[PDB]
């Protein structure tokens, strides 16, 4: 019986694995794999200590190996086997056999907290709460094991449970809570005083119960913001409104600067909805806190009075003015949105009368600032003119504020002029080359001017380049959104430019400048594709990133604030630059869908090929997104020679964000063209049935989506659904983006293309040049 | 108008993304994530608002959007010391980082974000100091933190910074105005 030789050998193996020393673990177990090489322990361990190492495709191949000799294992076997599909982000795979160990016999119950990690992490709570419950029986001795447990519970509506849970330990705690403690102590006092709020509901006597609880925990409960906030709330529920006065005063004193508060006050005093007494309560507040906002500010949105009202106008932006302050316009500028007929008059008046009692040579600031604002407000007008003057003006009187030239950009960029718009930026770049700030609105401009290299080398200044020639790779490593996805728009809007020229093209010059924008072409397509798939990317590492806190968080002792992470996880695929992504790419998803439907010289030939096999070389190094290593494909060829498009844009993109979405931020408009080109016309019917619910029949889009939908009922394609949304007409039997939306199924809808396109050429009077421009140049275009 | 308010994990995304623009020094969402879920009653946020009118009303696709309506402008994160080390030393905290829009100046945010912050170390976390680092040539942030907030400087860190730039490390220990009295009725005559 030598096995006990190899056996003691494998343990040592493991040892010096435990001990971070994989080098020497390997040298062992290279040896058991040599008079054996069929054992499946040292197999699997081997495995897991080149993975450790980075010879990942090794690990991959003898994790393999291992498995195939398994179709079971020894307890230890099983468990390295969960520890590598841990760390190869294979969670379900780790949670087979982090199982199996245990099927197998395994005596460490240390692997119960490993599967609560992970179940938690696939979002099975279910199952969590079954590992945090025999966990929290083997160890009862750590706080975090019950924290754990009634977090598990609470997730799993067992509000009760997890009360008595988080109570348990409290009975067996007293007396025992050393000073390093007393925080954890505090945030589990504060979770279950959640819980028991969240199950009171609107009972009046569990409400009253919640207060006696929080009013006994209020010495030890540190988070008084979080305190007094329920306290207040609970008042309200409890209709004693009065009593949440004073809370909500106590807030705003700890906090005078939060609108929040305030608002709130309104209501437990019922004086929302009376002008008079709502100008009395601020007036009072504006007493106590002269310096914050929300008692200057909030009587700006409801004062009815012309005259108070200009007058208090006055009040809030002059002295802004009057001390430099740039902001002065945006602060004002959401009641020129809720407001805008009864405001800006009033202000308009208010900041020309100022300007012109002003001396350019005595009163240098609030002059130039008062230019500033007054631009600021004629571009809000969309009196692009008056704009260009006021901007014009503080220039002339200073030239050295960098502020002036973003706004004369963004002025531009309205006109519709990119290009200039990039230019002015970059003119006042040279004021501050040190302030990233400007330096990134300049990158952005360049890229909507569509001249990537610049942007690139601009915000290269800021990078942290090291291996590369550029701040590409940097900017992909720090999850920078901004610019991936303003980049990924500009590479396809050169992917279309680019496209033109080669649609353009009708002795050898000709041939030659072919081939060039064709590969143009190809790489705009690919990277537009690519940049915006960078994007999916980074949100799924924040749903991984999770992983570690369902462990951390319940040490450091902070649950309250793990739930708002989960349910933070659980909106990830909703975000404005997420979505955005999607939308934006579901436009080249959908094209290569319906493009995949519809559509001697030997030796200087060896020339030109290692001429232009040597220029990819210098261009692959410049707009490489990731290491070497890591990804071989830099100008998105796969992505784009890809077979399965709209399968791609479902996994990539669309799947993670359809599960996730609330109905009442969905864009139907998307599921339409979605389902429309996967086949299921019956949820088409849904989409647009949803989606008139929410904006009305009267839609010229919803009239678009039903003409182009009624087109759809003959004769295509199965007859069924063919019948169920030509039955379901029953429920149904200007507008530039209704006419838009019909030109985009000018193909699929027979309808006259060129007709339409005079139609919607005459729908762009009113818009802005920038929006008009826009749709001529890369909406309806041959 | 500018709104300030104690920050959740709503706002890390946003305030990773104004870090990304107004300065270099950048961090991977995990470390954002490490400290809303470490310490999530310390870090504040300067946000704009807009509130309804008696006369924006979806999310803007912009990098900048906590909200419909609402654009972070500013944010302050911290967190307390948390090395093995000095697990013996007294309770300290430290700014990880302080950024306000350039075009958000002169209207107090950074001090009131600060302000905000030092209180929450000094009640939630009996802070008995709390330390950052400023550049060298940043006149108005050592204004701010020595001459209205008090912080000292204990000392001056050499290369502190990527592009090579000396750091001001800071330092700082934790009448009959008119106030509410949180009782007498606000409204009257
Ligand atoms: O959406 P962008 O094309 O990137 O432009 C935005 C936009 O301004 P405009 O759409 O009016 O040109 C923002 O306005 P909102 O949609 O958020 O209301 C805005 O913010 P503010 O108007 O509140 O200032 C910001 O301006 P800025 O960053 O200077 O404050 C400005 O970006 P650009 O100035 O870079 O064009």
């Amino acid at each position: 019986i030598a096995l006990k030789k190899e056996n003691d050998q494998f343990l040592e193996a493991l040892k010096l694995y435990e001990g971070k020393q994989y080098k020497k673990s390997l040298k062992l177990l290279d040896a058991i794999l040599k008079k054996d090489g069929s054992h499946v322990d040292s197999l699997a361990l081997k495995g897991l200590d080149l993975y450790s190492v980075g010879e990942k495709d090794d690990a991959a191949s003898y994790v393999a190996n291992a498995i195939r000799k398994i179709e079971s294992a020894s307890p230890i076997c099983c468990h390295v086997l969960g520890i590598y599909m841990r760390n190869t982000k294979e969670y379900k795979e780790s949670i087979k056999w982090f199982t199996a160990a245990l099927n197998n016999g395994s005596t460490n119950k240390q692997i119960y907290r490993d599967l609560a990690t992970l179940q938690s992490q696939i979002g099975d709570f279910k199952n969590a709460l079954v590992s945090r419950k025999k966990y929290w029986e083997a160890f009862l001795g750590y706080r975090a094991n019950w924290t754990s447990l009634a977090v598990a519970q609470d997730v799993n509506g067992e509000r009760q449970q997890a009360i008595n849970t988080l109570s348990q330990f409290e009975k067996l705690a007293e007396g025992k809570i050393s000073d390093s403690e007393k925080y954890e102590h505090s945030e589990c006092l504060m979770y279950k005083n959640d819980i028991m709020y969240k199950a009171a509901s609107d009972n009046q006597d569990k409400l009253q119960n919640v207060l006696k609880h929080l009013n006994d925990i209020e010495p030890c409960v540190f988070d008084k913001f979080g305190l007094l906030e329920r306290k207040a709330t609970i008042y309200m529920k409890l209709g004693q409104l009065k009593d949440a006065s004073i809370v909500y005063r106590t807030l705003i004193k700890r906090n005078p600067d939060n609108f929040k508060y305030y608002k709130l006050l309104e209501v437990s005093l019922g004086i929302q909805g009376d002008n008079k007494l709502k100008k009395a309560l601020y007036g009072k507040l504006e007493q106590f806190y002269p310096r914050c906002e929300p008692p200057k500010f909030i009587p700006l949105t409801f004062l009815q009075d012309k005259e108070e009202l200009s007058k208090k106008l006055r009040e809030y932006v002059l002295p802004q003015l009057e001390r430099g302050v740039p902001a002065t316009f945006s602060n004002v500028k959401p009641l020129y949105q809720r407001r805008k007929s009864k405001v800006s008059p009033l202000l308009e008046k208010i900041v020309l009368d100022y300007l012109s009692g002003l001396d350019p040579t005595q009163d240098p600031i609030p002059f130039i600032w008062t230019n500033y604002y007054l631009s600021q407000h004629f571009l809000f007008l969309k009196d692009f003119p008056k704009a260009q003057e006021y901007i014009d003006a503080a220039l002339d009187h200073t030239p050295t504020l960098v502020e002036f030239y973003i706004l004369k950009a963004r002025i531009l960029k309205h006109l519709g002029l990119m290009d200039t718009a990039a230019g002015i930026l970059e003119e006042g770049r040279q004021l501050d080359l040190q302030d990233r700030f400007i330096n990134c609105k300049t990158v952005k401009y360049f890229l909507r001017a569509n001249n990537i290299d610049k942007a690139v080398e601009v915000a290269s200044l800021f990078t942290k380049n090291d291996d590369s020639v550029n701040g590409i790779k940097d900017l992909h490593l720090v999850e920078a959104s901004w610019f991936i996805v303003e980049q990924a728009e500009a590479y396809y809007r050169l992917y279309l430019d680019r496209k033109k020229k080669l649609d353009d093209l009708a002795s050898e010059q000709i041939a030659n400048d072919i081939k060039e924008n064709q590969w143009l072409v190809r790489k705009y397509k690919g990277l537009a594709l690519k940049r915006f798939n960078a994007i999916p990317k980074f949100y799924k590492q924040f749903e991984d990133d999770q992983l570690d806190f369902h462990s951390y968080c319940m040490r450091k002792g902070t649950p309250r604030a793990y739930l708002e992470m989960l349910e933070w996880g659980k909106a990830l695929y909703t975000k404005p630059m997420y979505v955005r992504a999607m939308k934006e790419a579901s436009k080249l998803y959908f094209q290569m869908h319906d493009d995949r439907l519809k559509r001697s010289q030997k030796k200087k030939a060896k020339k030109e090929a290692a001429a232009m096999n040597k220029r990819k070389e210098t261009e692959a190094k410049s707009v490489a997104a990731y290491p070497s290593d890591q990804d071989n494909d830099v100008f998105g060829e796969k992505l784009i020679e890809t077979s399965t498009p709209m399968e791609d844009f479902a996994t990539e993109f669309y799947n993670n964000y359809s599960m996730q979405v609330r109905e009442d931020e969905r864009d139907y408009i998307l599921d339409f063209e979605f389902n429309y080109r996967i086949g299921k016309l019956a949820l088409c019917f849904a989409s647009l049935n949803k989606f008139a619910k929410r904006f009305g029949t009267t839609s010229g889009l919803f009239g678009s989506m039903a003409i182009v939908l009624l087109h759809a009922t003959r004769n295509d394609t199965p007859f069924d659904p063919i019948l169920k949304k030509v039955v379901t007409k029953s429920l149904e039997k200007n507008d530039i983006n209704g006419l838009l939306f019909l030109y985009r199924y000018r193909d699929d809808v027979p309808i006259g293309s060129s007709n339409l396109k005079e139609m919607i050429i005459s729908s762009l009077s009113p818009l802005e040049p920038h929006s008009q421009n826009e749709i001529l140049q890369y909406y309806l275009y041959p | 108008p500018i709104n300030i308010r104690r920050a959740t994990i709503n706002d890390i995304i946003c305030m990773q993304n104004a870090n990304l623009h107004n300065l270099p020094e950048n961090y991977m969402m995990k470390y954002y994530m490490y400290h809303i879920l470490s310490w999530p009653e310390a870090s504040f946020v300067a946000t704009t608002t807009t509130l309804d009118c008696e006369d924006g009303r979806t999310i803007k696709l912009d990098p900048t959007y906590l909200a419909p309506g609402e654009k972070l402008v500013g944010y302050v994160l911290v967190k307390m010391n948390d090395d093995p080390d000095q697990q013996n030393e007294p309770p300290n905290g430290h700014i990880t980082s302080l950024s306000v829009m350039r075009t958000y100046r002169r209207m107090g945010i950074a001090e009131n974000l600060m302000r905000q912050a030092l209180f929450a170390l000094r009640e939630v976390h009996q802070a008995e100091y709390v330390s950052l680092h400023v550049r060298q040539s940043n006149r108005a942030a050592l204004h701010l933190y020595r001459d209205t907030l008090a912080f000292e400087v204990l000392s001056i860190e050499k290369s502190y910074y990527q592009d090579g730039e000396d750091a001001y490390a800071m330092k700082k220990v934790l009448e009959e105005k008119l106030e509410d009295d949180l009782e007498s009725d606000l409204l009257e005559d």
